[PDB]
């Protein structure tokens, strides 16, 4: 129990932090990855002067603060502001004292060696956690779907990745990163919806375009004869009621937004798209392992939640793969937390105890120890 | 949001009734004080005219 | 059943406010008429005593 | 007690001064904002030659003096004559010595920086008050209705304003000023009442048109089918008895006067009206704060006292606002003193002590100190 209860799992994202206790089924804490700094001197009624704001209080009060994102494209870019988000996570969100809890953290696919050593330096030397561990994100997603070999298409708020994993070892030279994700996708909907003849003028109009994207957006299979369908004008249309009455209608654009993930050309991106990239990762891997990867395309991440994403991907890679092959696109329902759940499982596991980096290892080996 | 909207509705209807009741009582106390005031003002003007004439 | 419960709540809150407002105005018109009535009664008794003495 | 008893609250208006002690429920002193200067040399029986007259003695003796209004449209226009009204307030009206009383003053919505510094210069350097503070008027009105975010429609004798306030900070760029108020409104009634076939000939006829406006005027909802009602001639009419017997009747015009506040066109004004202006203030503010402002339209000022003002405004903005919105027009009974009461509360408060500008702050920082 000492640490059975006690292991923490913190998944640091570009848009959201997911956090909680190893053992739980889902994150106890989910909140924006921002750190707000007040543009002016003054106070809220009853509070003192605050130097900084994090998560939702930074979002809610955004009009008087300069908002900053510590993690650009999955990589920690500002370490002063990240130690601020961690502090908030332990002390306010989970309300635990960190110096008696083992902490499993996550990093990104080709996270620079030096960063994995730096967050270890900050975990052990400024938070004084007993022990910690850094798992790679795609690797926890795979594992949370039971398996050990597969290829994960991972897509969240600032990055998309393909991480081919074989008997647990993520394959460095076959990993692909595509910098277009849910953030890019909300801003494109924004324009095709103002372009539908609308105005997201006040900040209460801006924010909810993102809630339109999440609730009403679709990834149609045969996106071709779906536009064609749009035109005959079926009961395909969908009206959402705004903060007030102002019933906005979205028929068609509803799927023009996730067609951006297959066609980056919709947004002036010259890069290849999700399905081709799944494939290219795969023809960059060893030959003998390619049947395995093909029958185990595990999807994780908030942006892979658009319904019919899996069917489109299913047919997208069948038709690029040699017919002798078995294609299989696994997309679980909890996928917006796969990464986290994979960490919860792993860290609550009976056999993981012997991989925890302890302060004994650290004080004796330097940050190098956990770096592997 | 409902048990909340119905509960707020019931409490405001209760408040409404209490205030509407307090009012029939204050507007009624009134026709009485205003009528007493006018009755005295007319007794006053009469005696003010009679004091003028005896003076 | 809701748009109905909320609509009934809003109409009764509106009614409640209208009556509560009509009341601050009638109870206030009051302190004024009762005070005017007392002020006149005292002017009356004074002139009633002065008419007696000039008579 | 030193200053718990001792804080003064002076609200300077275009028509009236409201004054008294922080702590009280209502102003101890209310009087016209005039300064009379005798047109001829001479005296009243038993008095000496008087150079000047202020408040009610200036109004009562107006036939031999040239009357002047120091505050034009809420802004202090003549500083020689204002120091005269302040002097009168402290020494004659409240009969206090100012050099041992902290003084909370009020200013108008976009009061020029230089004025807030000038009345501070006069408070500290010619009245020698221990400490002072200048609050913005709409902001005290809001606060006196308990809240901190809302939009105040403030309307008195020379100005109308809309001041959207968010967690206490009045929003400069969303404030609207409409120069038509109770003064304009008494003069319009005047004409529709002479136009009813009457004569307000002597000064005892002039003054009481204003007491007709206050006692008998109404703001009808559906001002349309209220004129229509006037014509069928119901027992809608209302006769007022003048200083003498001369019973004057006012049926209809009774509401034609406050319909001027929604239709400025009744008086050759091309500006928009109260309700549209409430609204425009609101579509000039941030988007995310517009649901707040809509559910918190606080009314203050002598001219917002016309019965049924709130119902007309209620329906005026519901029908301009998106139906998804909650409208809420708060109009308290003490509203002709909201501003003052908000100051009384605030200045008698336990936490305000640390915002008082003291002579220590001033003698050391210059007028800049209180200016903020």
């Amino acid at each position: 129990d000492e640490d059975e209860t006690t292991a923490l799992v913190c998944d640091n994202g570009s848009g959201l932090v997911k956090a909680g206790f190893a053992g739980d089924d889902a994150p106890r804490a989910v909140f924006p990855s921002i750190v707000g700094r007040p543009r002016h001197q003054g106070v809220m009624v009853g509070m003192g002067q605050k130097d900084s704001y994090v998560g939702d209080e930074a979002q809610s009060k955004r009009g008087i603060l300069t908002l900053k994102y510590p993690i650009e494209h999955g990589i920690i870019t500002n370490w002063d502001d990240m130690e601020k988000i961690w502090h908030h996570t332990f002390y306010n969100e989970l309300r635990v004292a960190p110096e008696e809890h083992p902490t499993l953290l996550t990093e990104a696919p080709l996270n620079p060696k030096a960063n994995r050593e730096k967050m270890t330096q900050i975990m052990f030397e400024t938070f004084n956690v007993p022990a910690m561990y850094v798992a790679i994100q795609a690797v926890l997603s795979l594992y949370a779907s039971g398996r050990t070999t597969g290829i994960v298409l991972d897509s969240g708020d600032g990055v998309t990745h393909n991480v081919p994993i074989y008997e647990g070892y993520a394959l460095p030279h076959a990993i692909m990163r595509l910098d277009l994700a849910g953030r890019d996708l909300t801003d494109y909907l924004m324009k095709i919806l103002t372009e539908r003849g609308y105005s997201f003028v006040t900040t209460a109009e801006r924010e909810i375009v993102r809630d339109i994207k999440e609730k009403l957006c679709y990834v149609a299979l045969d996106f071709e004869n779906e536009m064609a369908t749009a035109a005959s004008s079926s009961s395909l249309e969908k009206s959402y009621e705004l903060p007030d009455g102002q019933v906005i209608t979205i028929g068609n654009e509803r799927f023009r937004c996730p067609e951006t993930l297959f066609q980056p050309s919709f947004i002036g991106m010259e890069s290849a798209g999700i399905h081709e990239t799944t494939y290219n990762s795969i023809m960059k891997c060893d030959i003998d392992i390619r049947k395995d990867l093909y029958a185990n395309n595990v999807m994780s991440g908030g942006t892979t939640m658009y319904p019919g994403i899996a069917d489109r991907m299913q047919k997208e890679i069948t038709a690029l793969a040699p017919s002798t092959m078995k294609i299989k696109i696994i997309a679980p329902p909890e996928r917006k937390y796969s990464v986290w759940i994979g960490g919860s499982i792993l860290a609550s596991l009976s056999t993981f105890q012997q991989m925890w980096i302890t302060k004994q290892e650290y004080d004796e080996a330097g940050p190098s120890i956990v770096h592997r | 949001d409902l048990e909340r909207a119905e509960e707020r509705a019931e409490l405001s209807e209760g408040k409404c009734a209490e205030l509407e009741e307090e009012l029939k009582t204050v507007t009624n106390n009134l026709k009485s004080l205003e009528a007493q005031a006018e009755k005295y003002s007319q007794k006053e003007d009469k005696y003010e005219e009679e004091i003028k004439v005896l003076s």
